[PDB]
């Protein structure tokens, strides 16, 4: 969701697979990150995979 | 003063889609907003959304989401509309519109103030 | 959408007032002090003559008074001629992220 | 000022205990800063050099 070439400092879309409540009916949820606090999770070609 | 100039009429069936354009000039294009506004026989009229020559975020009324389309390009200095699912209420006319002074340390989007108007964009739909 | 309210056609003989109130919601109109107007003269488009609730755009005396009332935006018009005939919209800043307007106050002066 | 209006989005995560973050953000995106005084700073400035 990233104006390319922007004179901005936005935070990232991401999504996530969530343990709801009860601990084996797993399911997924998002919510944004400020740039900075979020390191991929590989220094390869792994663009999409993102951790905290 | 701002010269400012729309696309002309287009026929369709109810329920079909259409598309404006609009290009100014007098101020160079990345400075302001671009709106539209919808002008009906008397009724009041719908404000459709609001668009950014910089970036691809774009909001519309309450009524139009999931509807409306927007696209713009820079080089050329052109801003673009699609409405889909038309309505024999929709007749009305399509007015393009500068809008508000573009700011990046505060906001000025939703600043309902209208400085230069088109001649209008008159969609025919009919039975 | 919520459209506002308006006087539809009220209106008098030159000389004569009218009165005006834009009423939407309590989340709506009053919450900032910004409130536009547009006059959809007969046979051209929309023309520009309410800024910022109590000032004009252009050059243009000031007849048709503004004032802040929260909930509704209210202003009074008096002064008038029969030249002055003409459909006047009001709008207002209406929420995340988009603007609402009322059914537009037409100025039936007669005589 | 941050003048990007930020909204919560609440999920339930674990028993019991609930996650808070950043929601879908209203608005145009606009850049978070600060505000100084150029005149003043500038005099206050000039009146530190002396010490
Ligand atoms: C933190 O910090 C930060 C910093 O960093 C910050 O920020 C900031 O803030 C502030 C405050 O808010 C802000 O301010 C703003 O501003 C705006 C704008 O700015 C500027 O600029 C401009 C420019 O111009 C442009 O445009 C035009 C149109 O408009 C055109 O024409 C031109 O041309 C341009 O364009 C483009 O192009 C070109 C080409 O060449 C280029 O070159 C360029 O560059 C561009 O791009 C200017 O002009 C302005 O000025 C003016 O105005 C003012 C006000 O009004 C005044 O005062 C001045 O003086 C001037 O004036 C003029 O006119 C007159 C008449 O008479 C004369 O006389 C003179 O001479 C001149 O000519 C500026 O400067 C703005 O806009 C704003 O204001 C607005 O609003 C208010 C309320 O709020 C009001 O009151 C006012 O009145 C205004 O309104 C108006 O305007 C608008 C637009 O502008 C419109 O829309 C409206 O309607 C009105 O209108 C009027 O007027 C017009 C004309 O103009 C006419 O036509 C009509 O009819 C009517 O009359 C404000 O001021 C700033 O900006 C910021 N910055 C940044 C960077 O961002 C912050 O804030 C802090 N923080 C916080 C929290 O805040
Ligand atoms: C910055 O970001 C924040 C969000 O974090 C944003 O705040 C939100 O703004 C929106 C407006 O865009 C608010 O939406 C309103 O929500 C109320 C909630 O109604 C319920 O709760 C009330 C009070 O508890 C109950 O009384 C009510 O019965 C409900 O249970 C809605 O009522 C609002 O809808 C009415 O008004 C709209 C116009 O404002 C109409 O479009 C809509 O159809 C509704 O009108 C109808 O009902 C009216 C009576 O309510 C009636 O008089 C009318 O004739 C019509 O029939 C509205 O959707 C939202 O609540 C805000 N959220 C928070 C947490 O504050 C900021 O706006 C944003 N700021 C900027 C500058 O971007
Ligand atoms: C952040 O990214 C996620 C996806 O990675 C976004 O969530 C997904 O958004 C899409 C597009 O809006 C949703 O698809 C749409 O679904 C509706 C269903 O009514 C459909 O009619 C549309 O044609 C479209 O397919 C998708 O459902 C949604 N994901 C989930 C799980 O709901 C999210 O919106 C992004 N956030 C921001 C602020 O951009």
């Amino acid at each position: 969701a990233t104006v390319k070439n922007g004179t901005v400092e936005e935070m990232k879309n991401c999504s996530f697979n969530t343990t709801t409540e009860i601990r084996d009916k797993e399911k997924k949820e998002y919510a944004l990150f400020y740039k900075p606090d979020i390191v991929p999770l590989s220094e390869t070609n792994n663009t999409s995979e993102y951790r905290l | 003063q701002v010269q400012l100039v729309q696309s002309g009429a287009e026929v369709k069936n109810p329920g079909a889609s259409v598309k404006v354009s609009c290009a100014p000039s007098g101020y160079t294009f990345t400075d302001f907003y671009i709106h539209w506004v919808r002008l009906a026989p008397g009724q009041g009229l719908e404000w459709l959304g609001w668009m950014n020559p910089k970036t691809g975020r774009t909001n519309q009324g309450q009524n139009f989401q999931g509807r409306v389309t927007m696209t713009r390009d820079t080089s050329i200095g052109t801003a673009y509309m699609e409405l889909r699912s038309l309505t024999s209420d929709d007749t009305a006319v399509y007015y393009c519109v500068t809008g508000a002074w573009i700011s990046d340390y505060y906001d000025s989007s939703y600043y309902p103030n209208f400085d230069h108007w088109g001649q209008g964009t008159l969609v025919t739909v009919s039975s | 959408l919520p459209v506002l309210t308006q006087p539809a056609s009220v209106s008098g003989s030159p000389g004569q007032s009218i009165t005006i109130s834009c009423t939407g919601t309590i989340y709506d109109v009053g919450k900032f002090d910004l409130v536009s107007w547009y006059q959809h003269h007969p046979g051209k488009a929309p023309k520009y003559l309410i800024y910022e609730v109590k000032k004009w755009p252009s050059g243009v005396s000031h007849r048709f008074s503004g004032s802040k009332s929260g909930n509704t935006a209210s202003l009074t018009i008096s002064g008038l001629q029969v030249e002055d005939e003409a459909d006047y919209y009001c709008c207002s800043f209406g929420g995340s992220a988009a603007v609402v307007c009322g059914g537009g106050t037409k100025v039936t002066v007669l005589g | 000022t941050r003048p990007n209006n930020n909204t919560r989005k609440s999920v339930r995560i674990g028993p019991g205990q609930t996650f808070y973050a950043t929601g879908d953000i209203i608005g145009d995106i606009k850049q978070a800063h600060c505000n100084i005084s150029e005149e003043k700073w500038n005099d206050t400035l000039q009146k530190v050099g002396i010490e």
